[PDB]
């Protein structure tokens, strides 16, 4: 997973 | 209440410098240290450094060469500055305060500042209505929205009826178009009987371009 | 620097269940570990300090244990508002370092999407571009297919999807599929259809309009 700048959530 | 409010998000050109202002209240900069932490896709949460009560600074090792932290106690402001940014310095930057004056357990955070490192230009969005109709009204519920199109960089904030309307709102994550500009939609579901009496406005704000637009969305 | 390894990468549980997060350190760090929650579009919120010590304003259902290298954040009865990422932080050794986070997803019953379709506004058409939006609202689970058709021609490669994070109240997702055409192409066609396939639908649901009426 990587941190997503758009949502401030982890994106897997 | 204890609060930290950061300056707005924006673009910085590659090899240029980043400046963020953190403004605090509910405590004194003479009693507490203020820390800076960033969050990026490549490296996650990184502690960057700190300015202590008495003015001393510590910088995380890979940042000592390009990081300066200063403050004005009287104005309750902390000033963050980082030199020669590159792409992977694109991140959310936060200021933060610990529970106790000497510690590192971060109980209070700023709202974050999204910094995009890019050679491109700032561009404000166009806002287009996603109008409700019968092809968007089932069982008494109507869907309506706003298309916020062709802006750069992120972020854009969207609200409905100046904050009064939040229930049933969905603001979608932005997507990068082939043009290298972002686009998103924000929708909301409402009782279709209310379309004749209530006004629906999406309030769009693109701080990096200082573009504020209120779009009224009516049934067509 | 201390390497913190968080496992697993994603957790998925049903509401009411207990759940535990693991944070492992590369060398002993006593109990110098803090835990944070990050919700969609939020800043980190401090949950636990020094492995097990409580934080004011944090619900009692959150706790932590561990010492040395192996640490555990626990939620004794998960609620939908707990949908978030969770991070550990060590401060036994300068500089303070964080783990890479664990994602917490919530299970729930299957919910079919409500589908709405929106033609391009005449406003947008003045700029020479046409966006056609298809909304799939409040469904579960996340997997869905959107198929676009213009005058019965399959559209491929000219649409983009965005999906929300899980809703903190009802645990559903919503999805937007946007189809983008030049104004010229848009005017050369009549029937615009969005077809939606989802586990909660017995048949694909199609929403469509004719350019005009
Ligand atoms: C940015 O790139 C440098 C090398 O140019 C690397 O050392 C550093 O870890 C990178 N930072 C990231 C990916 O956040």
């Amino acid at each position: 997973c990587q941190f997503d700048l758009s949502t401030r959530r982890q994106k897997c | 209440q204890v609060q930290l409010k950061q300056s707005g998000p924006g673009l910085v050109q590659p090899s240029q410098s980043l400046s963020i202002t953190c403004t605090v209240s509910g405590f004194s900069l003479t009693n507490y240290g203020v820390h800076w932490v960033r969050q990026s896709p490549g490296k996650g949460l990184e502690w960057l450094g700190v300015i202590w009560s008495g003015g001393n600074t510590d910088y995380n090792t890979p940042f000592t060469s390009r990081l300066s932290i200063n403050k004005d106690n009287s104005k309750s402001q902390v000033f963050f500055k980082m030199n020669s940014l590159q792409s992977n310095d694109t991140a959310i930057y936060y200021c933060a305060r610990a529970l106790t004056y000497y510690d590192y357990e971060f109980a209070y955070w700023g709202q974050g500042t999204l910094v995009t490192v890019s050679a491109a230009s700032t561009k404000g969005p166009s806002v287009f209505p996603l109008a409700p109709s019968s092809k968007s009204t089932s069982g008494g519920t109507a869907a309506l929205g706003c298309l916020v199109k062709d802006y750069f960089p992120e972020p854009v904030t969207v609200s409905w009826n100046s904050g009064a309307l939040t229930s049933g709102v969905h603001t979608f994550p932005a997507v990068l178009q082939s043009s290298g500009l972002y686009s998103l939609s924000s929708v909301v579901t409402v009782p279709s009987s209310s379309l004749g009496t209530q006004t629906y406005i999406c309030n769009v704000n693109h701080k990096p371009s200082n573009t504020k637009v209120d779009k009224r969305v009516e049934p067509k | 620097d201390i390497l913190l390894t968080q496992s697993p990468v994603i957790l998925s549980v049903s509401p009411g269940e207990r759940v535990s997060f693991s944070c492992r350190a590369s060398q002993s760090i006593g109990t110098n570990i803090h835990w944070y929650q990050q919700r969609t579009n939020g800043s980190p919120r401090l949950l636990i300090k020094y492995a097990s010590e409580s934080i004011s304003g944090i619900p009692s259902r959150f706790s932590g244990s561990g010492s040395g290298t192996d640490f555990t954040l626990s939620i004794n009865s998960v609620e939908s508002e707990d949908i978030a990422d969770y991070y550990c932080q060590q401060n036994n050794n300068w500089p303070t370092t964080f783990g890479a986070g664990t994602k917490l997803e919530l299970k729930r019953t299957v919910a079919a999407p409500s589908v709405f379709i929106f033609p391009p506004s005449d406003e947008q058409l003045k700029s020479g571009t046409a966006s056609v939006v298809c909304l799939l609202n409040n469904f579960y689970p996340r997997e869905a297919k959107v198929q676009w058709k213009v005058d019965n021609a399959l559209q491929s490669g000219n649409s983009q999807e965005s999906v929300t994070e899980q809703d903190s109240k009802d645990s559903t997702y919503s999805l937007s599929s946007t189809l983008t055409l030049s104004k010229a192409d848009y005017e050369k066609h009549k029937v615009y259809a969005c077809e939606v396939t989802h586990q909660g639908l017995s048949s694909p649901v199609t929403k469509s309009f004719n350019r005009g009426a």
